[PDB]
Formats: structure tokens, C-alpha cells, sequence
């Protein structure tokens, strides 16, 4: 709640792994660019390296846990991704008029991305049509998601 | 650019996909499967990160762009575009 | 990174430079030497453009590794940073 | 005045040849990187194949002077640069108080950037120093310079 916690710390100290492949008890370049790329980001090698020193201590050139920690200290607080997650849904708003029906929906669903299958798209369409109208007023799904 | 559009589709997709099974995960199931959270919570990231990308890169070309208008426009003040 | 800042620096400079001299050739001058202004006016948006790059990139870096912190975060909703 | 006149036109074609190296007639991804790099902007070999791609009319992935006029035409409107200019002068105010010493000036004007002589530093103080009192209070000089 205040900065700390000794349950953060443990589950930052599982989050170093998610980064150290080696576990040999630094991130380098080389392995921050895997773990960047394993999320669909392409980080440039000036890119990689600048990440590294924007926090790099004893200056040895990769991250280990300590450092790890300013750059987190730095930055705890979160927003709400509301507005976000609402210019996602207006991509496939084709005639910007506020809703997508739900055969859109499911086209898009069960197309794009990783998929949804179309019994989890009747799961997602039950809730998301708030007035039975067969047609998702997303502006108000996401806030209901959000709130 | 195809290649931006489609990385807006799949990725916008993905947002969508993500944030339904957290909500469902998180508010319409009866026991809390952390674990599922996390995996889902992982993907929403990488999905709102990736749509994050392609509007700054759509934000550099548009300034590529208005740098080559910009040059064009001297052989016409402090005025841009 | 020391390279962005050198950018920076060097690119404000320019700024500096090249309002003063296109303020200078048409406001503080008898003929106006629309040669030299477009030569200035040149230089103005390249290093108004130089500044606008720098700005961009250090948005994109600041979202990678906003990015960093959000996976690491899933170690512990809807809610990023 | 009203989107075009035959001057203009004129001088675009003028353009067109800081463009076309070679003259050959069209401008193609290899020149526009070299004009961009003149420029001091080092755009990717996909983004300056997405330029031209932007108003590739006969999709032969070059820009022909017809379509160097659709990509101006969607842009003629200009905009002051008060805000942009102010936060240049910022990067020299080393205390944030809004001020900068006619010696910082000097100091950053002789040393970065393309530079001014000695001389030229003079007229340009001269002028901004409008209280005589050896500081340059620049939001005050920007505004004066763009008004
Ligand atoms: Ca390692
Ligand atoms: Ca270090
Ligand atoms: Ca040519
Ligand atoms: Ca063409």
C-alpha cells in the first residue's frame, strides 16, 4: 500500500526470472530483447541498451535485481485503461456510429488475434448486449468492464 | 501501410479478447483463478502495448511526412507544416 | 543516454540559431534577402523537426519500459503502468 | 490563397529537384533517404518505402510530381511554432526560472549546434535583452519573434 511489501518483493524477485532466461542473476541486452519480442514489441539495440542504462548502477552494462527495483520504485502507481480499451473496440466500429452488432462481433472474434472460439464469443455477446438488441454500445461495456 | 493496418486489427483484436477474460475471470466466475488472471492480464499488456507502438510509429511517419512538405514549402515566417 | 541529450542540445541550439537569424532577415533588415531566409527557414525546420524525433523516441522508450513494469507487475485488473 | 496558385506551383517544381536527384523524373525511396538524412531525420527503409506508398498513385513505388501534389494539398495549413520555439530556449534555462544570462547565451550560442560568432550573439542580446539588465526573459523574445 505504501511503496513495500514483502509479498511485492517476492513476486518482483519470480518477475526477475520471467527476464533472467539464464538465471544467471542478470538481464542483458540479449535477453531483454527476447522478453521485449515475446510481447510483440521490436526494441532497436540502442533502444535495448538505453533501457539497461536508464537504471544501471555499478554501470557493468546489464541489470541485476537491485537495479531492477529503482525502476519499478519509480513508477508503482497505475491508471485506469478505460478510454484504451475503448479506442480497441472503435477499430471495428465500422460506421463510427457507436455500436457493433453482434455478428461483427463474432467475426471479428473468431478471425483476428489469437481467437476467441464461438461458444466464448456467446459468453462474451450475453453480457456486452446489455439490451437483448443484438448490438454492443461499447462505450458503455467497457465502462462496465472497468468500473 | 498493410503491414500497420494489420498489426492494428490483430492487436485491437487482442485487447478485446484479453480484456473479456479478465473481466470473466475476475467478476463472473465463483472462485477467482489467479493464475488464469495472470496469463490473461499478460496478453491485455502485450495487446494495448503493441497498439501503443503502432500509433507512435503512425506518429513518426506523419512527422516524416510534414518534414518533406515543410522543405517543400521554402521555396515558396517561423510558421510549420 | 548521453547520445539523445547531445542530440538535444545541439538541436536546441539550432533553434536558437535560426529563429534569431530568420527574425533578423525579415524583421531587422532594410532589403529583405529572401535567399538567405529560405537558406534559414531551411535549417529552422530541420532543427525543429531534430527536437520533434528526440521527443517521439524518448515517448517510445518511456512506453518500453512501461512495458517492462507491467509484466513484472502481473507477478503480484484492467489497470496499467 | 485559396489552395493554389500558379507561383506556387512554380516553386514546388522547384522542390521537386531538391528531391530529384538525378532528375530522371521521379523520386524514389534511395533519394528521399538521402534528402532525409540532409535533413538530419533517419527514417527506416520501411518508412520511407510507407511515404511514398502514402500517394503512390500507379503503385510503381515512386513519387511522380502529380503525386507530390496530393501529399501537399492535404497539408497547405501552417501553424505557429510560439510553443515549440519556448521549449528550445527551456533547454538552456538551467535554474527553470524563465531566464537565461546574456554569458549562458553566449556560452551555448559559440559552442552547439551550427553556432553564431561572437557578433552575431551581440545583435542577437541587442534585441532580446529588452530590460538591459544582461537577461533574456526568452518566453517574452519568442512571443516578440512570432507575434
Ligand atoms: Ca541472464
Ligand atoms: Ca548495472
Ligand atoms: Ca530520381
Ligand atoms: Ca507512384
Amino acid at each position: 500500500a505504501d511503496q513495500l511489501t514483502e509479498e511485492q518483493i517476492a513476486e518482483f524477485k519470480e518477475a526477475f526470472s520471467l527476464f533472467d532466461k539464464d538465471g544467471d542473476g542478470t538481464i542483458t541486452t540479449k535477453e531483454l530483447g527476447t522478453v521485449m519480442r515475446s510481447l510483440g514489441q521490436n526494441p532497436t539495440e540502442a533502444e535495448l541498451q538505453d533501457m539497461i542504462n536508464e537504471v544501471d548502477a555499478d554501470g557493468n552494462g546489464t541489470i541485476d535485481f537491485p537495479e531492477f527495483l529503482t525502476m519499478m520504485a519509480r513508477k508503482m502507481k497505475d491508471t485506469d485503461s478505460e478510454e484504451e480499451i475503448r479506442e480497441a473496440f472503435r477499430v471495428f466500429d465500422k460506421d463510427g456510429n457507436g455500436y457493433i452488432s453482434a455478428a461483427e462481433l463474432r467475426h471479428v472474434m473468431t478471425n483476428l488475434g489469437e481467437k476467441l472460439t464461438d461458444e466464448e464469443v456467446d459468453e462474451m455477446i450475453r453480457e456486452a448486449d446489455i439490451d437483448g438488441d443484438g448490438q454492443v454500445n461499447y462505450e458503455e461495456f467497457v465502462q462496465m468492464m472497468t468500473a | 501501410d498493410t503491414q500497420l493496418t494489420k498489426r492494428v486489427k490483430n492487436a485491437a483484436a487482442n485487447v478485446l479478447r484479453e480484456t473479456w477474460l479478465i473481466y470473466k475471470n475476475t467478476k463472473l466466475v465463483k472462485k477467482i483463478d489467479h493464475a488464469k488472471v495472470r496469463k490473461h492480464q499478460r496478453k491485455f499488456l502485450q495487446a494495448i502495448h503493441q497498439l501503443r507502438s503502432v500509433k507512435m510509429e503512425q506518429r513518426k511517419l506523419n512527422d516524416q511526412a510534414n518534414t518533406l512538405v515543410d522543405l517543400a514549402k521554402t521555396q515558396l515566417h517561423h510558421h510549420h507544416h
